[PDB]
């Protein structure tokens, strides 16, 4: 889940 | 290392109305995070569907999609005429982003072997220096096909310029053009010109030759 | 209507940086990140990188590191890819992406796409050769020599639509060349005269070639 942080939040 | 997404068969050839399944394979487990995209000749990617089976306003109820880890699948139930052409995956869950090498979705029809015609250079253009040299591998399927082209016998490779055509919209056929251009020098250095085209519906090739002094 | 709108397409030199644009209307451009993906022969996708508008965070594929760098311009709504140090490798066509819609969000808008050919070439009209040589006979034209694409083909100024391949241009030694073919009854040749309309408006030509018997 690595990229969460900048695509989804 | 990178995620690779296998996309397996390259190649679906259907007919309008069967139910297809396309594969995306990953090579780590990455969930849900797996998105389907639909790509025409060199027009922009649509997306069908979102992590793996997530729906998509405006996207037509035949497209659907399920897996979830390393396992994923789009299915179209019942193909239109559409919807032929790439479909790709692609993964978000790790960077870098990445996409699978696509299925080619390509209407089925009958096999058929390439009409081959081969052509020597024309007078305008030898007057200039050149000498091109044509070959057309016409109306043939499945898509695969290899071209050889020998000078007095002899393998040439250079000079030689090939182009394919896509699923031709009327007959599901595929064409080739692979053209050999010498000076007009080199081209009176020999006789025999042959294009050789390798292609599934034989296990010799079609052989086309024309000698210069002829 | 959410629309990316990129900038039209491009005809660099080698060596030379070039910026492409990707400017949006329709929505908050700082809502949702953007994506660069190219677009190359296959068809095969590549993603380079993301940027969040918000905030300048950054993304890369390390394949593109240093080649291309993302930026935003938030007092335009345009999202911004430099390249640097263009070679033949970077010819491809360029897609803007954001990703948004409903939540959890994927790359549901794109751009039209933006063409790039690095070439040391000028514009350059074509040469159109003949190609004249069964039940049917192949005719063809063989258009050579020019910069850059397009160039359309018909055949009897359109009357002749049936039975033709017309061939995707291929860059070759910084000149493109194309092919076209016809065929019709062999019954039919010479009796009724086939030519080929070969159209380049880059260089303001427009010129025929009929195919004569050799």
């Amino acid at each position: 889940n690595e990229t969460d942080v900048m695509l989804l939040n | 290392s990178d995620i690779v997404l296998t996309q397996s068969p390259a190649t679906l050839s259907v007919t309008p109305g069967d139910r297809v399944s396309l594969s995306c394979r990953a090579s780590q487990g990455i969930y849900n995070y797996v998105h389907w995209f639909q790509q025409k000749s060199h027009e922009s990617p649509r997306l069908l569907i979102k992590y793996a089976s997530q729906s998509i306003s405006g996207i037509p109820s035949r497209f659907s999609g399920s897996g979830s880890g390393t396992d994923f699948t789009l299915s179209i139930n019942s193909v239109e005429s559409e919807d032929f052409g790439m479909y790709f995956c692609q993964q978000t869950n790790k960077w870098p982003l990445t996409f699978g090498a696509g299925t080619k979705l390509e209407l089925k029809r009958a096999d058929a072997a390439p009409t081959v015609s081969i052509f020597p250079p024309s007078s305008e253009q030898l007057t200039s220096g050149g000498a091109s040299v044509v070959c057309f591998l016409n109306n043939f399927y499945p898509k695969d096909i290899n071209v050889k082209w020998k000078i007095d016998g002899s393998e040439r490779q250079n000079g030689v310029l090939n182009s394919w055509t896509d699923q031709d919209s009327k007959d599901s056929t595929y064409s080739m053009s692979s053209t050999l251009t010498l000076t007009k020098d080199e081209y009176e250095r020999h006789n025999s010109y042959t294009c050789e085209a390798t292609h599934k519906t034989s296990t010799s090739p079609i052989v086309k030759s024309f000698n210069r002094n002829e | 209507e959410v629309q990316l709108q990129q900038s039209g397409p491009e005809l660099v030199k080698p060596g030379a940086s070039l910026k492409i644009s990707c400017k949006t209307s329709g929505y908050t451009f700082t809502d949702f990140t953007f994506h660069w993906v190219k677009l190359s022969h296959g068809p095969s996708l590549e993603w380079i990188g993301t940027i969040k508008p918000s905030n300048g965070d950054t993304a890369y594929n390390q394949k593109f590191k240093g080649k291309a760098t993302l930026s935003v311009d938030k007092s335009a709504s345009t999202a911004h890819i430099e390249f640097r140090s263009l070679t033949s490798e970077d010819s491809a066509v360029y897609f803007c992406a954001r990703f948004g819609g409903s939540y959890p969000y994927a790359m549901d808008y794109w751009g039209q796409g933006t063409s790039v050919i690095v070439s040391s070439a000028k514009t350059t009209p074509p040469s159109v050769y003949p190609l004249a040589p069964n039940s049917m006979v192949t005719l063809g034209c063989l258009v050579k020599g020019y910069f850059p694409e397009p160039v359309t083909v018909t055949w009897n100024s359109g009357s002749l639509s049936s039975g033709v391949h017309t061939f995707p241009a291929v860059l070759q030694s910084d000149l493109y060349t194309l092919s076209s073919s016809v065929t019709v009854p062999s019954s039919t040749w010479p009796s009724e005269t086939v030519t080929c309309n070969v159209a380049h408006p880059a260089s303001s030509t427009k010129v025929d070639k009929k195919i004569v018997p050799r």
